[PDB]
C-alpha cells in the first residue's frame, strides 16, 4: 500500500547524480570535515554541555561532602 | 542475424536512404561498404562472439539513465548498477 509509485508529488524537480565508481569515496575529506564537525559543535555546544558541566560539580561537591561527612569533627572530645 | 540482415536491406530502399547510406558512409568510414560485405561480417557472427562482444561492453559496466515523467519508482543508481551484473555469472 505504502511503497515507490505512490509516496508523493513532484513537479519540475531535476536530479543529478554520478557513479560511485566516477567519484571519491573521500572527496577532501579532512579539509571540509573538520569546519563543518566544528560549525557543527558551535551551533549545539551551549544547548548541550552546560547541563552535564554543573554534574561534574554536583558530582564533585557530592563527594567531597561525604568524604568531609565521614571526617571526624574536633569539636568533639574538647571539653573534657 | 536474419532480422539484420532484413533490417539492412529493407533499409536500403528508394533513391533517398541509399543516398542517405552514401553520405554517411563516405563522411564516416571514408568509404561506401557493399552489402556483400555486410553479410560476410553478419554471417562471421556467432553466438561464443556475441557473448564475448556483449560481456566486453554490458557486463559490469556503469550505464547512464535518463527519466521523464513519473519515475519515482525507477531505481536509483545502486539497484541498476547491481542488476548489470548477476552474483551467479
Ligand atoms: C541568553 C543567551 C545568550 C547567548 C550568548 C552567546 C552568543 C550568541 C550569539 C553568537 C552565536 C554563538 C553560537 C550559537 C549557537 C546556537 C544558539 C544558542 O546557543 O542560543 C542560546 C541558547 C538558546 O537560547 P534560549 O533557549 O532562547 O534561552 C532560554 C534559556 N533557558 O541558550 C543557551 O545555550 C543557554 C543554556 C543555559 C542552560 C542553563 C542550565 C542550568 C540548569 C541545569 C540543571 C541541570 C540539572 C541539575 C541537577 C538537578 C537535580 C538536583
Amino acid at each position: 500500500g505504502r511503497e515507490f509509485g505512490n509516496l508523493a508529488r513532484i513537479r519540475h524537480v531535476i536530479s543529478y547524480s554520478l557513479s560511485p565508481f566516477e567519484q571519491r569515496a573521500f572527496p577532501s575529506y579532512f579539509s571540509k570535515g573538520i569546519p563543518n564537525v566544528l560549525r557543527r559543535t558551535r551551533e549545539r555546544i551551549l544547548r548541550v554541555a552546560p547541563p552535564f558541566v554543573v554534574v561534574y560539580l554536583i558530582y564533585t561537591w557530592g563527594n567531597q561532602e561525604f568524604e568531609q561527612s565521614k571526617r571526624k569533627n574536633p569539636a568533639m572530645y574538647e571539653n573534657d | 542475424k536474419n532480422i539484420l540482415r532484413n533490417a539492412l536491406v529493407s533499409h536500403l530502399d528508394g533513391t533517398t536512404p541509399v543516398c542517405e547510406d552514401i553520405g554517411r558512409s563516405l563522411l564516416t568510414y571514408g568509404r561506401r561498404i557493399p552489402l556483400a560485405e555486410w553479410e560476410s561480417r553478419i554471417q562471421e557472427v556467432d553466438a561464443q562472439m556475441l557473448r564475448d562482444i556483449c560481456s566486453k561492453y554490458f557486463y559490469d559496466q556503469c550505464p547512464a539513465v535518463a527519466g521523464y515523467g513519473p519515475i519515482e519508482q525507477l531505481p536509483d543508481y545502486n539497484r541498476i548498477r547491481s542488476g548489470m551484473f548477476w552474483l551467479r555469472f
